[PDB]
């Protein structure tokens, strides 16, 4: 069995080491798998690009390249974790639910950067770094989560772009799973992440679809009863493919409960099998 | 040496028995407890 | 080497007493999510609450009907493959095997409130494929049944998750080993339709054929066993289902001048609209005409209204030259033709590939 | 751990035998998987479509259909090899780099026929067959080679820059029965990416151009795209229609949703999917051409 040991820092305040004890079964991403690592790898500092803090589009990409690990148990002077990588036979692997939606048996686990609300995370002011944990959602729920968030941001620009808004709606968007409705983003105010992290993602998406239903229109004009015209095609195929693999969906874990309760609520921990 | 005790402490540890029973229900497990208690100080005085 | 999954549920769709050891068992999502998805994905013009009408009557003819809405963990979680095979038996090609399994599952069960339950489930699926709420995202997969314990109308079952089939010990039957058993109605191998050699390793898939017309919809369930690749199965299935694909492309949606962009961009002396006026001071007289195009496309076949199948990998068979055996044996008080698969390793994540062409 | 044992033909010359021992960590493809096989299926002769050597486009389809296998320690008589596609645990799996470009940690591996210069390959004169080996290039470089090959196919009926270095691709399309098929699978994707919501996304082109200025980042996205940069100042885009029942539905939902599915499907149907991930422990961060790296099954 392959395991990682994270060196706990010295001169850590008792309030910080206590809250670190709470996050037992959470997921940690590593850049290079090694037996001994430091806190700078897990912290957000090693995660940002181009100096500025990371973005949703970059958050999704790094989750594929980086390897993931699961914390097992914390020690007043030591921190251990297990890899979910090549072949290691992790015994008794349990994870903690970080998403607001429930999980049932036979649901495959996946990962997602925090989009709904402000991400919770432990913050160590003494050393000066913080550790952000990824979100854990089932398979059949992510594809509509991404679509609803992106579609919401486009609605905001349209209301500002158009001279008059086309307001009239159906109410408010809601996500229902196991008979529980989430009802994300009630108000119109509090544009916390409207254009803070999902800003660049809506741009590449607002473009790739635009040249999509514009190229076919300008290539075959019989649908509705100086110019390269070839490098635009190769540029479209490259982007639309490069936007596809990063906006992918790969199951990472599968919950398998034996003698425990079927459903789990946000905050509970359950045993999972390595897919 | 009582004037320097400054909140001494005692502790207790007990266990609980269980009975095996069939039926398609979650199976039980034996339980143990741990409890702790402190002291309470007071003076007595007299004059002459 | 193998792992197990336990779950308790109501026995109105599954009976671990009569079902043979080693049959396939599936589970269902909460029905409350169906309406939340239907009222937002229903095609324009169609009524969105016909599914609600079809769904309410299902539980009205089911025990404990006052327990819908909270999802406390005591609902009809799991179901059997033969149940859906009998519910849709009027659509499979093997006429006699379909109806035999139907009467068998009717007689072996309560046989009193069973026929009504079946017809409710039938139009339930029919209304499911009426508003694009396709029942391939609400039906998951469990392994073959291994052990069960029931006292009355509530059962605790455990099944294999992934791995070899005969690596477990049922430990109460005659032997300690079991093999996969399926009704002969759902079995459909495609290589013997595609005329290729059947040697080596073969994968297992479940398909969900969809028919979309006016007041006439159909949904089967086939367990395909083919040697074709992971993704090439999609191209293979279309060749056999070329009829329904074209039927759907014409009867799926039942509820304008072009523009010469490249022409007028290849030639000069066209009305130009330089950035100097889009800066945003008087952006209406600058764009007064610049073109008209009178263009709009509302009613057109989407990639979701022309879907006709959805498959998913379940397991493989490493032993070359498989020798699946078909025979008739008693199922309760009746005989049904079952096919017996040996040495099949379960696995694979539950990802559905939709064949919309 | 599943392995395929390829039996070497008899009376093999010592020169070719030593040449086969060099191909220690290369990839071979099988038509039908089995424990015992011959040398004919691995040979290029088995790639023949009608009666002739195959085509590049025909090779892409041949790679999807065929199974995958990696070569391991070869002995004088037998040639052992392990499988990849099917789910099987393989401990300590290593491949040999064949592409001219270097790899690093956390790189997905794809497969493509030799597009570059004349491919090195073992040629057996005594047996009479030749074994060519596929090139392993990363995911990023994979998506650009295909995009240029398809664009050249439409032209009939090429410099690529990586790490500040340029290359040349000699695409071959001497056949025609497979060239038109790539066009069919292409147009079928743009046609299924058109819903009644493009109109709204098409009505935002002006404000995109307004946002193009005084931003310094959108311009780069504007220069690379030709259609939007032309239609934005040449079409009027009549204002807006209404919704059939807008009281309970969301018209812009499926457009952003249905596109997501057809985008992930495009990268795989046009070419080859991702097959492996490179992750070396106690090794160099980068690998040069010809060296061996330990990879993980995807």
């Amino acid at each position: 069995p392959f395991e990682i040991e994270v060196l706990l820092p010295g001169e850590l305040s008792p309030a910080e080491t206590s809250a670190l004890q709470k996050c037992e079964g959470k997921i940690i991403t590593f850049s290079t798998l090694r037996h001994r690592a430091s806190l700078v790898d897990i912290a957000l500092s090693s995660y940002y690009i181009n100096g500025a803090p990371p973005d949703t589009l970059s958050l999704l990409e790094a989750y594929r390249m980086r390897f993931a690990a699961v914390i097992t148990r914390v020690i007043p002077g030591k921190l251990l974790a297990h890899a979910i990588g090549v072949g290691t036979p992790t015994p008794g692997l349990f994870i903690q639910n970080t998403s607001p939606v429930d999980l049932c048996n036979g649901d495959y686990i996946c990962l997602l950067p925090p989009v709904f609300g402000s991400a919770d995370s432990i913050r160590l002011d003494s050393v000066g770094l913080e550790i952000v944990f990824p979100l854990t959602i089932p398979q059949t729920l992510m594809r509509e989560i991404i679509a609803k968030v992106v579609a919401r941001a486009v609605e905001r620009t349209a209301a500002g772009a158009q001279i008059l808004p086309h307001e009239v709606l159906r109410g408010a968007d809601v996500i229902c799973y196991n008979g529980r409705r989430y009802e994300l983003e009630t108000n119109l105010q509090h544009r916390d992440g409207s254009d803070a992290a999902i800003r660049t993602l809506v741009l590449n998406l607002m473009f790739s679809i635009n040249e999509g239903c514009l190229l076919l229109l300008a290539l075959i004009p019989t649908l509705l009863v100086r110019f390269p015209i070839y490098e635009t095609i190769s540029s479209w195929i490259s982007t639309s493919s490069r936007l596809g693999d990063t906006l992918g969906t790969r199951a990472i874990l599968r919950v398998c409960v034996f003698d425990g309760p079927s459903t789990v609520h946000p905050g509970d921990r359950t045993a999972v099998i390595q897919v | 040496e009582l004037a320097y005790v400054r909140d001494g402490v005692i502790q207790f540890e007990v266990q609980q028995p269980m009975i095996a029973r069939d039926g398609p229900h979650p199976v039980d497990q034996p339980v143990h407890n741990y409890m702790v208690k402190r002291i309470h100080k007071r003076s007595l005085s007299a004059a002459f | 080497t193998t792992q197990l999954i336990q779950q308790v549920s109501l026995t109105d769709f599954f009976r671990p007493d009569i079902e043979h050891a080693g049959s396939i068992v599936l589970i269902l999502r909460h029905p409350s999510d169906m309406i939340g998805e239907a009222n937002t994905l229903t095609q324009a013009g169609r009524d969105p609450d016909v599914l609600l009408e079809g769904l309410r009557n299902l539980f009205n003819a089911c025990t404990a009907p006052w327990t819908v809405g909270e999802g406390g963990g005591l609902r009809a979680y799991v179901t059997s493959l033969s149940f859906i095979a009998a519910c849709r038996a009027e659509e499979y090609t093997d006429k006699q095997a379909a109806d035999a399994n139907r009467t068998a599952i009717v007689s072996a069960y309560g046989c009193s409130r069973m026929e009504t339950r079946l017809i409710r489930f039938s139009e339930c699926l029919r209304a499911m494929v009426q508003c694009h709420v396709f029942p391939h995202r609400f039906i998951s997969f469990f392994g073959s049944l291994l052990e069960y314990t029931i006292q009355d109308n509530l059962c605790n079952i455990t099944a294999v998750a992934k791995g070899p089939q005969e690596a477990a010990r049922t430990d109460k039957t005659s032997t300690r080993r079991v093999t996969a058993n399926i009704p002969a109605c759902v079995f459909w191998d495609v290589d013997k339709d595609l005329h290729l050699s059947a040697d080596g390793l073969k994968h297992v898939f479940l398909v969900f054929v969809y028919t979309q017309r006016r007041q006439r919809e159909g949904v089967r369930l086939h367990l395909a066993l083919s040697q074709l690749n992971e993704q090439c199965f999609g191209r293979g299935i279309g060749f056999l289902l070329g009829r329904i694909r074209a039927e759907n492309a014409a009867w799926g949606t039942e509820g304008t001048r072009a523009l010469p962009l490249v022409q007028l961009s290849n030639d000069p002396t066209s009305p130009r609209c330089s950035i100097g006026e889009i800066t945003g001071v008087n952006w209406n007289l600058a764009r007064q005409r610049l073109y008209q195009w009178t263009g709009d496309f509302r009613g057109l076949p989407t990639q979701l209204s022309c879907m006709y199948a959805a498959y998913t990998l379940i397991g493989t068979i490493p032993s070359e030259s498989v020798r699946y055996t078909r025979r008739m044996e008693r199922f309760g008080g009746y005989n049904v033709p079952t096919i017996w698969l040996e040495g099949v390793v379960w696995g694979g994540t539950n990802t559905w590939n939709e064949c919309y062409y």
